[PDB]
């Protein structure tokens, strides 16, 4: 007639990326980054086109896109109201991730090179942490973006004041305090493609403070590092087998050698040894056909193999490897594998961090340094 | 997209009922349908009607000609000499498909008059006015008329619409499909002292000009199907809910306080179902009717539910509060997702049954706790793996035979066996739990809210089905809404567990490699059994080692056998530290039984029940004892209890005794540990040291400190030591000595529990505890030592059984003067007399049970007595008792009792197909073929029960015992 | 295939920024004729022509990294591109020291931690010259 389940003795007490991002598609998640592409990591230069309308030299008209924005927003609202009116998932194609539609905000970073950084196509949430005032409080100061949550226990290193609302980017990679600023009155946003220039205005720009890392960047030559390299190569090989139209699914080796050119071909053969065999003569000659007993994994198994946040941690590791390599122990402490290990260990309560040090990304008294100190 | 199989679209229907005569069991009325033809040259219009005598039919006030034929009255011809069951199943499927409104067909074929053809070609409205009469219905409307004199309201006579699925054709002519949605206008002219409850909201109640009768007018503006329209006419006591004011509860007279106490919880069920979904309750009223001689225990129609009065309990009745509470909860879940959102075909029924069962399981989780949820999910999963390994498998969403491994056709709900229907609903809600496991629970509730919101925007339009078909769900629409809200599609999971009809069997065994510190699992599947299929997905395994609990995902492809997972340290055996558990806590474990070289304490293959599986893991006995003691999962404690019966070592006795002594264990684990301890104690006789099992523990927990053999006076206010106290002597009576006789120390203990029982002090009743005491007395009966088939008389009675017989005589006679809540002691004493007759103690005479199986008794007494008569006619090979049971199947007033007799005669058959019996005549084959063909033509549940009985007795081929 | 879109920021003089802002928020294709952008084959020089009035432009590198984030419900935000360049209109000259927001000013000089031991390319050229040579003589020197 009651509960009668002794639950207090048995049980004592989210981010959905785009379908191009969870499928690790190669424009957004690169297979190989060279040295000049690792120096320009997250700072991509303005490339000159060889073919297209902008490749011909001369003046080029920019095109306003406000009929396009409101047409796409009205179309997405029709899709949402046709599907029952709830919240929908829209980012299903690469053409959904253009800047030509939707409400864009900008997000500037305080640090030069953060320990973790999102790739194109990945999602993040805005959480407004609001500590109520002692006793009576009016309610969270309302904010245009994000959802509000009442935080008794401060997520960040410091603690919120009573009656202080702090917005923050929250995802699987990090959690970082953001601060809404209005845009300058002179700056517009030009989206250039091969066909032409397009212009939006911006009105909202956030400044992102020092990140609190939630994912540990692996070290170089680590076991997690080599495991991610092997799993990424295996996922790419499976997706090339899925893309093959031949009835015995078959791939070519130099497609994989074009994608991963730093790999020795002994490792690629090792990945193809199980699940494929090489045909030298007859039909399918010089192709790696799929074995007939091998069941090619489904889409959800391939998604469960490698996560996009592991790819971001690997990209952070190899970019920091390049920067350290170019600059000939203080710098090694500022490497993201050390700082991410230090911060995550401090969050479990293993150890403490010297908050003033050399891992400080500001170079002055502002900002923290995530390097381990003993708790004694 | 929904395209109708009918060439017309029905907009509005008026059902008017006059002259409900209770003496003659007769109704008169008319029906006026408003159809719009969608195809020109409509000519014939085909409607559904059973048992109604059609007087006249007028189309647009012009007299029309109808022809009636029902092929399901006599399925095969009387002069065909076929006697195999596959012939009858194909003929019965063809007959039900010939009256199917889900095709274009129907039983009443009305011809459009000639002058209206220019009205039907350019598609304009047609108003069909049929007037009919039910002369003495054998189905549909059930008239409960008691034989007390007085007025019909003074004796308690009432009518209600009974049946399952599309059974509204049994009391008015309609389009009896779930896809023909229309608005409704319902008028019922009843006696002035009676009330007529139906679907919609009651717009008015006018008197007749003599003021002896009154007409109830109901209107239903939400477009429902004809199959969701119901009726309950009787002298009901009305009670408005004091919390929610659109909810009225109707009971039979003199049962108002029971109704007040019973239906006092329902507002919390309403609040739950409206806060997990975000839609409010779609109908404008809710009505709960409690009736006598009900068809099912709970039926749910549009804006109405019909329960039996046997659910009504008072405040002092426990062990019935959770059952009635969950019956109310599943009726409300079917109000949301069986009556508002309806079915597009007979396929896509798994969607609605799964959503109803899944949200009812979420209600059970919030109300009774996560542990009761896990126990319920495990018992449903064990039920389905037992049924699917027994006979073929349940196929959710078939494609039109798709399932030819089973003796009936799955194309229509009225050809399904009743056990298949029950397992269908069970598998549907477990597959919905699997879809929640793949796509998280908040996205699942968003799917359900999107379906409800499309239906409620659809429910307010007036367009005749341009938009009213958004209230009908399909499989493709459900999967598309899932893909809309989540971005993942579940098509491999749908392809495996819905379209394929099988469960998986796992045989696991491990070996610990000490050199490389790995755990080599060996998981092999039995995929060649008739009910099984092959699993190739991922599989979770949880290993508890000394460093904690770690989860691993294994990829079990077809050629896979050995899975090497890594193991952690054993440094919590170097120092005594606490070993951390599955939750955040940690405990002190006695590591003396563990191996020195292996760190791992226990292994669980598929802990979260994420597949439809049956696991057979080979651990060591100390690992099962550690899993029984220190696990924080009730299904793992239950499976360790189930696996400790094979290891009768005294460490397992210590493990189960420590579980029994332990409060803060879930109570249904201790109730299982009682029976496991009884089995282990029976297996280690000539080794057992002290007293019998659980006796000292019973005197420590439930008896006085100063008197060990006097039980404490009954205080049942804890509800967990009440259940454990009433289950411990029932398991204690299964103790046996070296001579295979129950010891006289346990029988004397049970008799002293019966004598010293004092219940004048608790606020709860004692009927279930005393009934369990009679069950414990019945468990102690061992077979008697008859010499030379000596007649069992009173002098050569066992000295043990004379005390038992005196006690059950005293209990049954005292029940005749001071009755229990639902005659629980009558049921227990009849069951115990059948136990004494099954052994050689009481003479094998069915006359007592034949007197308790008469019509005027309570239905629990009736089904207990009929169970005893079925067991007697199985053991004594009685011909006249089988003819008595078949006659009672043919003409009994209560149809639930007829269904239960067919069910019990299927479960405990008098003979199987392998047996040579004296009861294998051509006469019995002809009687059962006549019972399948004719005779059971009015119920759709007696006919499937007769098909099940013919399959159990004679098999799928030609009855062998025949020329 | 798909090519990642390349977004940059255009900074205009304030009166010309007001005319361009009014023409953007109006939304006609009249703005398309009025505003043109010609990028010179230097790669770091241009003209932006507002209402057919030429303005001199430089494509500069920004000290921080910005990211455009689109949304449909204003609760979940999807990263669309990385912005690192600005075509201000009116090498060391092509590097901007300040950030776009008001708190970030003199970020490169003050709020950026500097770690030090073009130069690599010069070393490669020196190695190539040594290879094309015959005899190489080297000495770490002193003041001379």
């Amino acid at each position: 007639p009651w509960n009668l389940s002794n639950d207090e003795y048995y049980y004592p007490k989210i981010i959905q990326h785009s379908i191009p991002a969870v499928e690790l598609r190669q424009p957004f998640f690169p297979t190989h980054m060279g040295p000049i592409k690792l120096r320009q990591f997250h700072r991509p230069p303005l490339k000159k086109y060889s073919f297209g309308a902008l490749s011909q030299p001369g003046p080029h008209s920019v095109q306003p896109l406000l009929k396009h924005i409101k047409k796409k927003a009205k179309m997405r609202e029709q899709e949402r109201q046709a599907s029952g009116g709830g919240e929908m998932f829209f980012m299903r194609t690469p053409q959904d991730l253009t800047g030509k539609d939707g409400d864009l905000i900008l997000a500037e970073y305080s640090e030069e090179n953060g320990p973790l950084m999102m790739q194109v196509g990945m999602a993040t949430k805005i959480k407004n942490y609001y500590k109520r005032k002692p006793g009576k409080d009016p309610g969270a100061p309302d904010c245009k973006y994000g959802e509000t949550v009442y935080c008794h226990t401060s997520p960040f290193l410091g603690s919120l004041h009573p009656g202080q609302l702090l917005q923050a980017f929250e995802n699987n990679l990090f959690r970082a305090p953001i601060y809404l600023h209005k845009m300058p009155e002179t700056d517009f946003l030009i989206i250039r493609t091969r066909q032409g220039y397009y212009i939006r205005e911006l009105v909202d720009i956030f400044v992102v403070g020092q990140q609190c890392p939630l994912f540990e960047v692996p070290g170089p030559n680590s076991k997690r590092a080599n495991t991610h390299i092997r799993d990424f190569l295996q996922v790419f090989i499976y997706r090339l087998f899925w893309k093959s139209k031949d009835r015995p699914r078959r791939i070519r080796m130099e497609d994989i050698k074009k994608a991963f050119p730093s790999h020795s071909e002994s490792s690629i053969r090792k990945r193809l040894k199980l699940c494929a065999d090489f045909k030298r003569t007859g039909m399918d000659s010089n192709w790696w056909v799929l074995k007939s007993d091998f069941r090619l994994p489904t889409e959800e198994e391939i998604r469960a193999m490698v996560s996009p946040e592991q790819c971001c941690a690997y990209y952070s590791m190899i970019a920091a490897e390049q920067r350290l390599k170019d600059a000939g122990d203080d710098e090694v402490r500022t490497a993201p594998w050390n700082t991410t290990r230090a911060f995550i260990a401090a969050m479990k309560g293993k150890c403490l961090l010297e908050v003033t040090g050399v891992a400080d990304p500001t170079g002055c008294g502002e900002g923290f340094s995530y390097v381990k100190i003993p708790n004694k | 997209g929904f395209e109708s199989p009918r060439p017309y679209k029905l907009t509005h229907q008026v059902v008017c009922i006059n002259n409900i005569n209770f003496q003659r069991k007769s109704v008169v009325g008319f029906v006026e349908l408003t159809i719009f033809p969608t195809v020109a040259n409509l000519n014939r219009i085909k409607l559904n009607s059973k048992q109604c005598r059609i007087y006249r039919v007028r189309i647009n006030d012009l007299e029309a000609a109808f022809i009636y034929n029902d092929p399901t009255l006599e399925v095969c011809h009387s002069e065909s000499k076929q006697r195999n069951l596959n012939y009858f199943s194909n003929a019965y499927a063809a007959a039900v498909s010939a009256v199917d409104p889900d095709a274009g067909n129907g039983e009443l074929c009305i011809k459009v008059p000639s002058e209206l053809w220019k009205h039907v070609d350019e598609l304009k409205v047609l108003k069909i006015h049929i007037n009919f009469s039910l002369d003495q219905p054998k189905g549909g409307l059930h008239f409960v008329v008691p034989s007390v004199e007085g007025s019909m309201a003074e004796r308690g006579a009432h009518v209600f619409s009974c049946g399952y699925q599309n059974s509204t054709r049994f009391w008015f002519p309609c389009v009896d499909s779930y896809s023909e949605l229309c608005t409704w206008k319902l008028e019922f002219t009843v006696d002035a002292a009676m009330v007529a409850v139906s679907n919609g909201d009651l717009v008015e109640t006018v008197y007749t000009h003599d003021m002896r009768k009154k007409t109830f007018h109901y209107m239903l503006t939400i477009p429902t199907a004809a199959s969701n329209i119901s009726l309950a006419i009787g002298p009901f006591e009305i009670l408005v809910d004091p919390y929610m004011h659109e909810v009225t509860h109707f009971c039979l007279p003199q049962l108002l306080p029971l109704l007040k106490h019973t239906t006092s919880y329902l507002h919390e069920v309403f609040e739950f179902y409206e806060e997990i979904l975000t839609c409010r309750y779609p109908y404008s009223c809710f009505k709960t009717v409690f009736i006598d001689e009900a068809y099912v225990e709970v039926a749910a129609y549009a804006s109405m539910s019909i329960f039996s009065t046997n659910l009504l309990h008072s405040a002092m009745i426990i062990d019935e509060t959770p059952l009635t509470r969950r019956c109310l909860a599943q009726s409300l879940a079917q109000q949301f997702f069986g009556c508002f959102i309806s079915r597009m075909s007979w396929s896509d029924e798994w969607v609605l049954k799964g959503i109803s069962g899944y949200i009812y399981g979420l209600w059970m989780k919030k109300t009774f706790g996560v542990n009761e949820y896990r126990h319920w999910i495990k018992e449903e999963l064990d039920k389905i793996v037992a049924y699917e390994l027994k006979t073929g498998g349940v196929l959710l969403h078939p494609i039109f035979n798709p399932a030819s491994h089973l003796h009936f056709s799955i194309k229509h709900p009225h050809t399904l066996s009743w056990e298949y229907y029950s397992m269908f609903q069970c598998k549907a809600h477990l597959v919905m739990r699997l879809i929640e496991n793949r796509i998280s629970m908040e996205f699942m509730l968003q799917v359900f809210n999107k379906l409800l919101s499309l239906a409620s925007t659809a429910s307010s339009q007036k367009f005749q089905s341009h938009m009213w078909s958004q209230m009908l769900v399909s499989t493709s629409g459900f999967l598309k809404s899932i893909s809309n809200v989540s971005g993942k599609d579940i098509q491999p999971l749908i392809k495996q567990w819905v379209d394929q009809s099988g469960v998986v069997k796992f045989y696991g065994s491990f070996a610990f490699n000490r050199k490389r510190n790995v755990l080599e699992l060996e998981i092999k599947q039995d995929y060649t059994s008739p009910g099984t299929q092959k699993y190739v997905g991922p599989l979770k395994v949880t290993v508890q080692e000394l460093d904690g609990s770690f989860n691993h995902t294994l990829q079990i492809e077809e050629n896979s056998l050995k899975h090497d997972i890594p193991c952690h340290s054993k440094s919590r055996r170097n120092k005594k530290k606490k070993i951390p558990l599955m939750n955040g806590e940690e405990v002190d474990m006695d590591l003396s039984a563990m191996d020195a070289d292996s760190p791992l304490l226990w292994i669980r293959i598929d802990p979260d029940m994420s597949v439809l599986r049956k696991v057979e893991f080979e651990q060591a006995d100390f690992m099962w004892q550690y899993q029984l003691r220190y696990e924080r999962d009730v299904v793992a404690q239950q499976e360790s209890i189930l696996a400790l019966e094979k290891f009768p070592t005294p460490a397992s006795r210590l493990a189960l005794t420590d579980i029994l002594e332990q409060e803060q264990c879930f109570y249904r684990v201790r109730m299982s540990a009682c029976f496991c301890l009884a089995k282990i104690a029976n297996s280690m006789v000539s080794t057992w040291t002290g007293p019998p099992a659980m006796k000292s523990l019973f005197t420590r927990m439930f008896c006085c400190k100063s008197c060990p053999n006097i039980v404490k006076t009954n205080n049942f206010m804890s509800f967990q030591s009440y259940f454990l106290q009433k289950t411990m002597p029932v398991a204690m009576a299964l103790l046996r000595d070296v001579h295979n006789l129950c010891p006289k120390e346990v029988l004397t203990f049970i008799l002293d529990l019966i004598k010293y029982n004092d219940n004048r002090k608790n606020k709860f009743s004692d009927n279930y505890y005393r009934a369990e005491m009679i069950d414990a007395l019945a468990n102690s009966v061992t077979p008697a030592v008859s010499v030379n088939n000596e007649v069992r008389t009173l002098d050569n009675l066992n000295p043990d059984v004379r005390l038992i017989l005196e006690e059950i005589t005293r209990f049954l006679n005292m029940e005749k003067l001071l009755p229990s809540y639902r005659h629980t002691i009558t049921v227990s004493c009849l069951r115990a007399i059948r136990v004494l007759q099954k052994n050689g103690h009481v003479p094998s005479d069915p006359a007592l049970f034949k007197s308790y199986a008469e019509y005027g008794h309570f239905v629990d007494i009736r089904i207990a007595a009929l169970e005893a008569v079925v067991d007697y006619t199985k053991v004594d090979r009685s011909y006249e008792e089988l003819q008595w049971l078949l006659n009672m199947i043919q003409n009994d007033p209560v149809p639930y009792v007829r269904h239960k007799i067919l069910n019990m005669l299927t479960k405990n058959p008098p003979f199987t197909k392998n047996m040579e019996s004296p009861l294998c005549n051509e006469a019995l084959v002809d009687q059962l073929w006549k019972l399948m063909n004719s005779g059971t033509s009015h119920d759709w549940r007696l006919r499937c029960g007769a098909v099940d009985l013919y399959f159990t007795l004679f098999g799928l081929s030609r009855p062998s015992c025949l020329p | 295939p798909h090519e990642l879109e390349s977004q940059f920021i255009l900074r205009l003089p304030p009166e010309y920024a007001s005319t361009v802002r009014r023409a953007v928020q109006s939304g006609h294709v009249n703005l398309k004729d009025r505003l043109t952008i010609e990028l010179h084959p230097d790669g770091r020089h241009g003209i932006v022509r507002v209402d057919r009035v030429p303005l001199a432009s430089k494509l500069v590198d920004l000290p921080c990294v910005m990211e455009s984030l689109k949304t449909i419900d204003k609760k979940t935000f999807y990263k669309t591109a990385d912005i690192c360049q600005m075509l201000v209109s009116t090498e060391k000259k092509f590097i901007w020291n300040h950030g776009i927001t008001l708190p970030l000013k003199n970020v490169r000089k003050r709020r950026f931690r500097k770690t030090a031991k073009d130069v690599e390319k010069e070393v490669k050229r020196l190695l190539s010259t040594d290879a094309e040579a015959v005899s190489t003589r080297w000495e770490i020197i002193a003041e001379d």
